[PDB]
């Protein structure tokens, strides 16, 4: 179980986000990050959380436990996709579906890039369609 | 163990507007780690080229250069009067940094025979115990010339001091002085002293002589 | 960004701050930046290198220090950080100290400055090596601008520099550097 | 500002006796001196330019490199607060006679290398045990145009200035470079005048040797 666990849902501090405004994700979404080695978003959350803990504990050498924070196989997949000139994740921007009425939302997924540009919405619509479906189901599985 | 930068042509003649090439051969491989410099009147050199082919900022585009390994060439196109100077290479690949001996760029002109004048010792010097016989050979071109001192017909190379001039700014000419210094006794022993010059302007040698 | 999928369902985004990640990382992590098509940068500890590719043999094996074993790099510098970062980079890029050609660095006794040089020419007997090196760089620098043309001379030099302030911070390069080294 | 490198001899002149010492200075302006390595070189008489020493910057501990022939005798140093580089030369020998230059090297096509992009004006250094002596001036008269001469023999140190009729005849004058023999300089000067000028008119060579405070005027009288 060499995987860093997230414990706060999870709230991102202002310095972690370009928007510079704290943003909280629910337990339903973030609990999926536990032992999930196929989520760049969870990799980024683990990186930021490990660094926040390091700050609060003060220094180690960098990346000694890197494989507990990020998935090596997923990083290699993204690299190969980059070199094959297909869309890939550069671990920066992520999207999700939010049921604004209830606040329930999906686990954010990577907004992929190609030729140094984020894909147009339509070019991955099947993704946020599917996610939305899942979300609704989850919601009614709670009600 | 120093790298020798060989510039075998010490003097090179050109006319304004011509294209000229000055060569440099390093005794070791130095890649492109070569610079080229210009220098006048033994004053501060000016950087012309570095990494063998890169022109330094402020250098006219008449100047180009190239080469690698051991062979390097500086080319001056449309030569201008102000380009008449010494040019030398440098390697900076290893310590000690070393430079070429230099190639002096000079102006072409019509061939000119030397004006030769021989002068005997002065009574003042003779009273002092010495005797200098002087020979001037002025305003000749090209600089190639061979001078001999002949006492009673026999060549003499013991006691000769020679001096040259660079290409003259006005007439683009050269001049030489040759002084044969003996003691009063060695001088009085003989009678005929001769300055014999040889220059491509004359099949036979120019000759001047002083007797008694 | 955001738009409406349904009436009460919204597409939303979250974007991580590289400024935040880098500036607030308490660890001394290696940074790898692509400033533009010609100039790359790598920083680790107190060491900061500019990486450039061109046909100038700044170093020559006759006069400079041949590096076959990592320990040889003890002669390249007086700073353990420079040596450590150079060894780390050559490991991460895939250089095989046992089988690959030795590379070059400037003897620390000389005062021109620290620099090491790797022959990445995609030509002749070096081609395979060059290719491998290229692949290595592709993993370490996202969207690696490969300047070495096929059949042409191409030598990489790494020399001390100050970190370009306009360098795009890209943590993916750091992740690959940590993973591969 | 204009980039400048100006050299000087700190104490005394450039003429010194073997075994003595001598400090050369090179003051600069127009650039951040502390960011550049500085070199000393020398051009000996009739020999190619020679590298002597280099000193680097503070971030590299002011490291220095020397050629073998001066290691243990010369010391290069710098003062960044005065933008100056210095060469202290001890145990001087006659082989150290040359025109010394200070130089700057920078960065070339993106890489540091010891090509010299700026130089000082040069400082003449003569290491000699010879004592100062004034020249013996001897007339040279022959035994359309006529050539006469003036022999300036047995003087030290250089320079010596030679004129003909206080410059009136500079048109056809050839003054030749001095040559060293027996640790003393000797030169000759020729002048070509119309046959109508000499011997009807006075032709005189004026030779001045400032070191020995010597001023001689020799008229060319016919033989
Ligand atoms: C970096 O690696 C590259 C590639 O490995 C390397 O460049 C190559 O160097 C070799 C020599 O090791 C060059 O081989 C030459 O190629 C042709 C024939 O293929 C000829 O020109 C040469 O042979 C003749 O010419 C020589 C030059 O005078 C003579 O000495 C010789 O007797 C022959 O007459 C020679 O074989 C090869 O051309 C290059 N390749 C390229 C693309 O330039 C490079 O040297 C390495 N650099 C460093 C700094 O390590
Ligand atoms: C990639 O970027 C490098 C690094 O410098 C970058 O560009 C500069 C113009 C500035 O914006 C820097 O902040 C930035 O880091 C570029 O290399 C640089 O090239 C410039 C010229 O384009 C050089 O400056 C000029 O250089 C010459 C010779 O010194 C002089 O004529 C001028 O006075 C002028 O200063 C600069 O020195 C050089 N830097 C280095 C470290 O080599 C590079 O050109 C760029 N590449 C591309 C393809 O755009
Ligand atoms: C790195 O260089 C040092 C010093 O070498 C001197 O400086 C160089 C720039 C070059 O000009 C050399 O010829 C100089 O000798 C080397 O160590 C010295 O090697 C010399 C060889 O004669 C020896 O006499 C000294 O004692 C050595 N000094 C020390 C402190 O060991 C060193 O070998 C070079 N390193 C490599 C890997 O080649
Ligand atoms: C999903 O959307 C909801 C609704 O906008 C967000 O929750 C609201 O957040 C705003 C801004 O902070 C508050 O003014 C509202 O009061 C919140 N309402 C509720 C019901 O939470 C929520 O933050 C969004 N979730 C994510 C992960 O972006
Ligand atoms: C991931 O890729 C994206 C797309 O190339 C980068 O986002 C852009 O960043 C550049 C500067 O590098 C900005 O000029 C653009 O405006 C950004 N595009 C947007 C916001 O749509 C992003 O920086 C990359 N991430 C990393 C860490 O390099």
């Amino acid at each position: 179980f060499f995987s860093w666990s997230l414990t706060d849902g999870y709230c991102l501090e202002e310095w972690m986000l370009v928007a510079a405004k704290m943003k909280c994700f629910g337990n339903t979404a973030v609990a999926k990050c536990n032992l999930n080695h196929d989520s760049e978003f969870c990799d980024m959350l683990r990186l930021f959380d490990y660094n926040k803990n390091a700050i609060k504990t003060l220094v180690n050498l960098c990346g000694q436990t890197i494989n507990a924070l990020i998935s090596d196989n997923l990083l290699m997949k993204n690299k190969i996709r980059e070199l094959m000139s297909v869309p890939y994740c550069n671990y920066t921007k992520f999207w999700y579906v939010n049921h604004t009425l209830s606040g329930q939302h999906s686990l954010p997924r990577c907004w992929l890039i190609k030729n140094n540009s984020y894909l147009n919405i339509s070019d991955f619509r099947n993704d946020w369609i599917l996610e939305s479906d899942f979300l609704i189901s989850e919601m009614l599985s709670k009600e | 163990g120093s790298v020798v930068m060989t510039q075998s042509q010490k003097f090179m003649s050109t006319s304004v507007g011509d294209r000229v090439s000055i060569t440099c051969k390093a005794s070791q491989i130095v890649g492109t780690s070569v610079a080229w410099y210009q220098q006048k009147a033994g004053q501060s050199p000016k950087l012309l080229i570095y990494w063998a082919s890169t022109r330094h900022t402020g250098v006219p585009d008449r100047f180009t250069a190239g080469g690698s390994g051991t062979d390097f060439t500086l080319t001056i196109t449309n030569v201008q009067s102000e380009d008449l100077a010494d040019y030398f290479c440098q390697q900076y690949a290893t310590y000690p940094l070393t430079f070429g001996s230099g190639t002096k760029l000079e102006l072409k002109r019509t061939d000119a025979a030397p004006t030769v004048s021989i002068f005997p010792p002065s009574s003042e010097q003779l009273t002092s115990g010495g005797a200098s016989v002087v020979c001037f050979l002025n305003n000749f071109y090209p600089k190639d010339i061979n001078v001999k001192w002949k006492i009673d017909g026999s060549e003499r190379q013991n006691g000769v001091l020679n001096s040259w001039t660079d290409q003259d700014s006005k007439d683009s000419t050269y001049s030489m002085s040759s002084t044969l210094t003996l003691t009063k006794d060695e001088y009085e022993r003989h009678n005929s002293y001769t300055c014999e010059a040889t220059h491509k302007t004359s099949t036979s040698p120019i000759v001047k002589s002083f007797n008694r | 960004e955001a738009f409406k999928i349904g009436l009460h369902t919204e597409f939303q985004t979250v974007s991580f701050s590289m400024v935040g990640l880098f500036s607030n990382n308490p660890h001394d992590c290696p940074l790898l930046c692509t400033l533009n098509k010609s100039h790359l940068y790598i920083k680790g500890g107190n060491a900061s290198f500019q990486i450039s590719f061109d046909d100038i043999a700044v170093l020559l094996p006759q006069y400079d220090v041949i590096i076959q074993h990592p320990a040889d790099m003890s002669w390249c510098s007086k700073s353990d950080d420079q040596i450590w970062l150079s060894q780390w980079f050559m490991n991460a890029v895939g250089h095989d100290w046992h089988l690959d050609p030795p590379f070059l660095c400037r003897n620390r006794t000389k005062t021109e400055g620290f620099i090491f040089q790797v022959n990445t020419s995609k030509t002749g007997v070096n081609e395979n090596y060059a290719k491998k090196f290229k692949t290595g760089m592709h993993h370490l620098y996202r969207e690696y601008p490969d300047s070495c043309l096929n059949g042409k001379l191409c030598l990489m030099k790494a020399q001390p520099t100050s970190w370009p302030l306009q360098c795009p911070l890209d943590h993916v390069n750091t992740l690959h550097f940590l993973t591969r080294g | 500002g204009q980039i400048q490198l100006v050299q000087s001899v700190e104490t005394g002149g450039g003429l010194v006796r073997p075994g003595n010492s001598l400090k050369l200075s090179c003051v600069t302006s127009g650039f951040t001196f502390s960011n550049y390595q500085m070199h000393w070189l020398r051009q000996p008489p009739g020999k190619r330019l020679e590298w002597i020493a280099v000193i680097t910057v503070k971030s590299d501990n002011y490291g220095a490199n020397y050629v073998e022939s001066v290691k243990g005798r010369f010391a290069i140093s710098r003062d960044d607060s005065k933008s100056s580089v210095y060469l202290e030369m001890n145990r001087l020998r006659e082989e150290d006679t040359a025109t010394y230059f200070c130089s700057r090297s920078g960065i070339y096509d993106g890489y540091y290398a010891y090509a010299m992009d700026y130089w000082g004006q040069g400082t003449s250094v003569t290491v000699s045990s010879a004592t100062t002596k004034g020249p013996s001036v001897y007339p040279l008269a022959p035994g359309s145009m006529v050539t006469l001469g003036c022999l300036v023999k047995g003087y030290f140190p250089e320079p010596v200035t030679v004129t003909w009729n206080s410059g009136s005849l500079s048109s056809g004058v050839h003054t030749f470079p001095a040559v060293l023999q027996s640790d003393l300089y000797t030169l000759s000067s020729s002048v070509t005048v119309p046959s109508s000028t000499w011997p009807s008119q006075t032709v005189t060579c004026n030779v001045a040797h400032p070191a020995s405070s010597t001023k001689v005027d020799k008229k060319i009288v016919p033989r």
